[PDB]
RNA sequence: AGCCGGUAGCGGGCGUGGAUCCCUGGAUGUCCGAAUGGGGGAACCCGGCCGGCGGGAACGCCGGUCACCGCGCGCGCGGGGGGAACCUGGGGAACUGAAACAUCUCAGUACCCAGAGGAGAGGAAAGAGAAAUCGACUCCCUGAGUAGCGGCGAGCGAAAGGGGACCAGCCUAAACCGUCCGGCUUGUCCGGGCGGGGUCGUGGGGCCCUCGGACCGAAUCCCCAGCCUAGCCGAAGCUGUUGGGAAGCAGCGCCAGAGAGGGUGAAAGCCCCGUAGGCGAAAGGUGGGGGGAUAGGUGAGGGUACCCGAGUACCCCGUGGUUCGUGGAGCCAUGGGGGAAUCUGGGCGGACCACCGCCUAAGGCUAAGUACUCCGGGUGACCGAUAGCGCACCAGUAC
RNA sequence: GAAUGCCGGCAUGAGUAACGAUAAAGAGGGUGAGAAUCCCUCUCGCCGUAAGCCCAAGGGUUCCUACGCAAUGGUCGUCAGCGUAGGGUUAGGCGGGACCUAAGGUGAAGCCGAAAGGCGUAGCCGAAGGGCAGCCGGUUAAUAUUCCGGCCCUUCCCGCAG
RNA sequence: CUCUAAGCACAACCUGCGGGAACCCGUACCGCAAACCGACACAGGUGGGCGGGUGCAAGAGCACUCAGGCGCGCGGGAGAA
């Protein structure tokens, strides 16, 4: 089947475990295979790169590393909390993701 | 569908088959099933040439390994084909 | 090749008849042995052409032979 | 030494077996079975030629069914057999069997 | 909401206007293989006929078609090969045991061959065997290591009856009647098809005479429930502290038809996937549950003595099966020889005879209850890389 | 803790035997981080009905070029039948098939056998035997009776003439 | 090559001239050997053809030598048993 995973690319979450606990940014990238997710300017690691084309001058680059998905909770848009993830059947018969506090939509 | 697209694989880069360019002689890839008769309608309907002459030879894959794994390349097998005096095949040339 | 070009493809093929299908299908083949011998030379970048063309004779097969079936 | 085409009888597995001494029932102490051995009955089969609707047909048939031989012959007078091949024939009067 | 397999890179693309992916149906499917146009050292060569392509007559390619056997009337239908175990039939060892060995045992086992199928076999009394009793078959427990068999040695080893599982009974041949075809020994004739009639042991049926004259219901067909092949919803936690990291420790809370389990940087009911509880199929498969239809089935008296499965029963010779190894040796089966009758006929109750009883041979079919595990799921006082399958890994591989 | 047990690891013998024909080597120069061992040159020796040249089988890229030097090579290695990459085999006339038969195999007919199967006429298969049209030279790093040049030839189709 | 039978004799066959047609597979390299069979770059085994010159009676024998190919993939010293 289909890797259920919680949190999408796009949206702005709460990293709640590890290292950088507390702080907040926007998915950059999600990686299902390794189920894990990327964080905007969160778990930046140093990389050691040769002297090439395009790296002239070599020495070390900073690279976001991922983030495994349970690490991080959605915030709401609406009453601004991270919160666990409800189901929520529209009119027109679309199925979207709501808040399981306040009900609000998480697009 | 087979068509004579199908037939003519690709042109044969090498010193060797640059050489033939000059008498008229092009050298090709081809299905490796095709016949004489087949390649030399193939040719004719695709470059718009009259072929004379239609010389092909097979050519075993080579033995190749990566790591661990032994394999081999597909077979293949070329043409060298002969078009009419003073004809030309201006895809080829120009290489 | 976009999704709406595919539903474009096979919504015109589907109003040919089996002798324009044939014809069709011809030019494409012809079309893909240019590709090739691009791509042998090494002046193919847009090696992504390759696969396109190839999956539209599929389709082009795919509806002849429909026809064919009636 | 093969099946019998009107009957079905064919080869049997029996037992050969030798005995000595003298019976119970004539004052002895009984018999003894010094060997037995696994042998092979075979059916009386013997050729029967008969001639059917202007041919010869041939019957390969144990000697206790020979006369059935010819009650199929008899019973083949109601049956339309003009010109066929002997083989034809044949098979014609065993599917009256 | 990401994606272009394992699998990154170079180089390029697709996706909320619904991609990748999953399930169902369809299309395509080179060559070999039962292999089947012919040949052949499998995967490779060579043809016939019809149509098309190339300037196409020679040459080549493309599409269709062409093996053999059986049955039904040149056409149509079928067969062939394969399948881990299980099943039936045709054949069928030895080591070994007997503390040697030959009857016996191992054993109708191993194995070979043929066939059947999701099962197979068996199956509707010419039965059982002593009770004036039972009532097709199969499987389980028991009877019972009993009755018996046995160089009466080693050993081998029932059945009836009782308790359960399951449950179901039918179609024909023959008498007689009709119709078509063939015969000449030319008709109350014989023979071969097909239709009707008939199916039984408290004997039944045919024919003649009399009185008679809607209920049952499929193992077949139709429809539906349910089930299988993708899935969906799903309660409740924060802060501090040690620490690389909290889920540990602490403070105060909450859910529970959910405190199975597995992840998350250590040890989390409330972070994630789930769990209890619910929900879901356009399409194909199944449907042993329910409903409907249909085939099919349906009473007595008197006369007649027409019919009731043949190289068969039966007797003898040679053998096999059964607990039965020639024994007082029946019963069932049959290679050889002889060889009946149709109910006043026949078979059986362990030689045989008499009496007293039971049964109806020489045509066929038949669900369910039972066996097995290639395959899918669940579960272990099962293994944890010398273990567990030979293989946790690119293994029936390297060699 | 023992089964000349089983699997694996590592010792001893020991820096020991041996390094695979007693046809044999020497020098100068070059290359290279590194040279008895690779390249060139001069000298010497060995084979020469062979230890030279060409077919067939068998083997299956080992062929040529470039770049390498961990292992392989009984030492060494800059070399290589080793590692990586690219390239390389061209036929109407050569060989085989679209021809023929031999032993043998198979086998519409036919015969036999518990089954599986055994035999067998015609026919078919079956060759290094029969049949069938190419010689000389040039060219590539690597193919040549195949490519090219010159000179020769074969079968089939169509048209015209006889 | 020749003889005729079915058939056909506006066909058919043969000769000459002109124009056309001619498919598939093999083809590298080793091949008395370091590339084949012997577990090895193994003194063994492996069918056919060519195989020069001089001399020794002849010869595919023997000695030297042509063309061609090799010094055999560990060496250097010493000069006991
Ligand atoms: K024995
Ligand atoms: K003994
Ligand atoms: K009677
Ligand atoms: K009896
Ligand atoms: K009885
Ligand atoms: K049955
Ligand atoms: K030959
Ligand atoms: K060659
Ligand atoms: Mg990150
Ligand atoms: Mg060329
Ligand atoms: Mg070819
Ligand atoms: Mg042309
Ligand atoms: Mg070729
Ligand atoms: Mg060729
Ligand atoms: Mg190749
Ligand atoms: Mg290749
Ligand atoms: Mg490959
Ligand atoms: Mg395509
Ligand atoms: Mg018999
Ligand atoms: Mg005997
Ligand atoms: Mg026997
Ligand atoms: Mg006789
Ligand atoms: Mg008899
Ligand atoms: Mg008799
Ligand atoms: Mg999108
Ligand atoms: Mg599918
Ligand atoms: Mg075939
Ligand atoms: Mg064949
Ligand atoms: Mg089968
Ligand atoms: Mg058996
Ligand atoms: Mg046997
Ligand atoms: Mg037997
Ligand atoms: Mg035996
Ligand atoms: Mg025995
Ligand atoms: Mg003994
Ligand atoms: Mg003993
Ligand atoms: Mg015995
Ligand atoms: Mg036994
Ligand atoms: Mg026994
Ligand atoms: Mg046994
Ligand atoms: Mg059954
Ligand atoms: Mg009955
Ligand atoms: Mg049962
Ligand atoms: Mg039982
Ligand atoms: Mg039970
Ligand atoms: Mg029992
Ligand atoms: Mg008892
Ligand atoms: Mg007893
Ligand atoms: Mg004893
Ligand atoms: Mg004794
Ligand atoms: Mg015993
Ligand atoms: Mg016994
Ligand atoms: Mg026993
Ligand atoms: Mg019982
Ligand atoms: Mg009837
Ligand atoms: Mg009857
Ligand atoms: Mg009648
Ligand atoms: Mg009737
Ligand atoms: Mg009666
Ligand atoms: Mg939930
Ligand atoms: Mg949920
Ligand atoms: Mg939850
Ligand atoms: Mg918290
Ligand atoms: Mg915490
Ligand atoms: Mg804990
Ligand atoms: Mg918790
Ligand atoms: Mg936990
Ligand atoms: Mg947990
Ligand atoms: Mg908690
Ligand atoms: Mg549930
Ligand atoms: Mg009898
Ligand atoms: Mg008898
Ligand atoms: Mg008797
Ligand atoms: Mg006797
Ligand atoms: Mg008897
Ligand atoms: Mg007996
Ligand atoms: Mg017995
Ligand atoms: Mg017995
Ligand atoms: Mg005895
Ligand atoms: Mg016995
Ligand atoms: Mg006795
Ligand atoms: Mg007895
Ligand atoms: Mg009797
Ligand atoms: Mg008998
Ligand atoms: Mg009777
Ligand atoms: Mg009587
Ligand atoms: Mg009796
Ligand atoms: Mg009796
Ligand atoms: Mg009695
Ligand atoms: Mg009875
Ligand atoms: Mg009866
Ligand atoms: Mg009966
Ligand atoms: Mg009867
Ligand atoms: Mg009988
Ligand atoms: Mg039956
Ligand atoms: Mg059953
Ligand atoms: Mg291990
Ligand atoms: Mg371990
Ligand atoms: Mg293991
Ligand atoms: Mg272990
Ligand atoms: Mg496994
Ligand atoms: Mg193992
Ligand atoms: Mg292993
Ligand atoms: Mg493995
Ligand atoms: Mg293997
Ligand atoms: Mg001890
Ligand atoms: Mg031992
Ligand atoms: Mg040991
Ligand atoms: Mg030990
Ligand atoms: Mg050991
Ligand atoms: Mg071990
Ligand atoms: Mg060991
Ligand atoms: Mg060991
Ligand atoms: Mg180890
Ligand atoms: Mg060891
Ligand atoms: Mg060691
Ligand atoms: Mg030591
Ligand atoms: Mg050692
Ligand atoms: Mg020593
Ligand atoms: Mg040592
Ligand atoms: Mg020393
Ligand atoms: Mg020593
Ligand atoms: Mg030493
Ligand atoms: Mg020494
Ligand atoms: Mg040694
Ligand atoms: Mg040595
Ligand atoms: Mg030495
Ligand atoms: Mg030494
Ligand atoms: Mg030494
Ligand atoms: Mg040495
Ligand atoms: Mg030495
Ligand atoms: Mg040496
Ligand atoms: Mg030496
Ligand atoms: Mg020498
Ligand atoms: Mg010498
Ligand atoms: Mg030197
Ligand atoms: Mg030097
Ligand atoms: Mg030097
Ligand atoms: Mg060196
Ligand atoms: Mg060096
Ligand atoms: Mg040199
Ligand atoms: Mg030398
Ligand atoms: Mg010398
Ligand atoms: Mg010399
Ligand atoms: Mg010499
Ligand atoms: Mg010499
Ligand atoms: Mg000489
Ligand atoms: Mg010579
Ligand atoms: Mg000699
Ligand atoms: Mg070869
Ligand atoms: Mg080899
Ligand atoms: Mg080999
Ligand atoms: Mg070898
Ligand atoms: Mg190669
Ligand atoms: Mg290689
Ligand atoms: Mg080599
Ligand atoms: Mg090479
Ligand atoms: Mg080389
Ligand atoms: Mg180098
Ligand atoms: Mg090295
Ligand atoms: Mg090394
Ligand atoms: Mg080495
Ligand atoms: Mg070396
Ligand atoms: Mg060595
Ligand atoms: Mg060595
Ligand atoms: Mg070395
Ligand atoms: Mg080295
Ligand atoms: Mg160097
Ligand atoms: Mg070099
Ligand atoms: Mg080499
Ligand atoms: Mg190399
Ligand atoms: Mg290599
Ligand atoms: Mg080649
Ligand atoms: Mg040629
Ligand atoms: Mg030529
Ligand atoms: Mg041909
Ligand atoms: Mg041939
Ligand atoms: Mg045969
Ligand atoms: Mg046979
Ligand atoms: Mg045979
Ligand atoms: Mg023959
Ligand atoms: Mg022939
Ligand atoms: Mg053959
Ligand atoms: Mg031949
Ligand atoms: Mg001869
Ligand atoms: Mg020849
Ligand atoms: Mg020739
Ligand atoms: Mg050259
Ligand atoms: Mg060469
Ligand atoms: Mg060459
Ligand atoms: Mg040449
Ligand atoms: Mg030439
Ligand atoms: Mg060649
Ligand atoms: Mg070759
Ligand atoms: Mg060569
Ligand atoms: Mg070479
Ligand atoms: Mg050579
Ligand atoms: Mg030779
Ligand atoms: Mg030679
Ligand atoms: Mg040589
Ligand atoms: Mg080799
Ligand atoms: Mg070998
Ligand atoms: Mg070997
Ligand atoms: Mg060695
Ligand atoms: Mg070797
Ligand atoms: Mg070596
Ligand atoms: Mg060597
Ligand atoms: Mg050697
Ligand atoms: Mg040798
Ligand atoms: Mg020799
Ligand atoms: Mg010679
Ligand atoms: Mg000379
Ligand atoms: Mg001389
Ligand atoms: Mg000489
Ligand atoms: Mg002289
Ligand atoms: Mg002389
Ligand atoms: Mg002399
Ligand atoms: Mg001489
Ligand atoms: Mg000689
Ligand atoms: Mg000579
Ligand atoms: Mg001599
Ligand atoms: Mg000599
Ligand atoms: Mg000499
Ligand atoms: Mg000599
Ligand atoms: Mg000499
Ligand atoms: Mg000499
Ligand atoms: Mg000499
Ligand atoms: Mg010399
Ligand atoms: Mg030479
Ligand atoms: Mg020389
Ligand atoms: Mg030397
Ligand atoms: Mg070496
Ligand atoms: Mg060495
Ligand atoms: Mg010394
Ligand atoms: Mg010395
Ligand atoms: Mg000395
Ligand atoms: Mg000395
Ligand atoms: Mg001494
Ligand atoms: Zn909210």
């Amino acid at each position: 089947m289909r890797v259920k995973m919680h949190v999408k690319k796009g949206d702005t979450v709460l990293v709640a475990s590890g290292k950088y606990k507390g702080r907040v940014g926007k998915v950059k990238e999600v990686l299902p295979k390794k189920y894990a997710v990327i964080v905007e300017g969160v778990n930046i690691v140093k990389k050691a790169v040769r002297v090439s084309p395009k790296y002239p001058q070599g020495g070390f680059i900073e690279k976001e590393a991922p983030l495994h998905a349970s690490k991080v909770r959605p915030i709401c848009p609406a009453c601004g909390k991270p919160t666990r993830v409800r189901k929520k059947f529209l009119e027109n018969g679309k199925k979207i993701r709501v808040c399981a506090k306040c009900g609000g939509a998480l697009d | 569908m087979k068509t004579a697209y199908d037939v003519i694989l690709a042109p044969v880069l090498s010193e060797k088959a640059y050489a033939g360019f000059a008498e008229g002689k092009y050298t090709f890839w081809v299905h490796p099933k095709a016949t004489k008769t087949e390649i030399k309608n193939a040719v004719e309907t695709a470059f718009k040439v009259k072929v004379v002459k239609v010389n092909t030879l097979h050519v075993r894959g080579k033995k190749k390994r990566l790591g661990r794994y032994l394999g081999k390349r597909p077979d293949r097998k070329k043409a060298i084909v002969q078009v009419a005096p003073g004809q030309k095949i201006e895809a080829l040339e120009g290489l | 090749m976009k999704l709406s070009e595919v539903r474009k493809q096979l919504e015109e093929a589907r109003k040919l008849s089996p002798v324009e299908l044939e014809k069709l299908v011809r030019e494409k083949k012809r079309e893909l042995m240019e590709l090739r011998f691009q791509a042998s030379i090494g002046q193919l970048s847009q090696n992504h052409k390759i696969r396109d063309l190839k999956r539209q004779i599929a389709r082009l097969l795919t509806v002849l032979n429909e026809k064919r079936r009636q | 030494s093969k099946v019998c085409e009107i009957s079905g009888k064919r080869p049997i597995v029996a037992n050969s077996i030798q005995r000595r001494g003298k019976a119970k029932r004539e004052g002895g102490v009984g018999k003894k079975t010094t060997g037995i051995s696994k042998r092979r009955q075979y059916p009386n089969l013997q050729k029967v030629r008969v001639r059917v609707a202007g041919q010869e047909i041939t019957f390969r048939v144990a000697a206790s069914h020979i006369p059935k031989v010819y009650e199929l012959v008899e019973r083949a007078k109601g049956l339309k057999l003009e010109g066929l091949s002997p083989k034809e024939i044949k098979k014609e009067l065993l599917k009256l069997l």
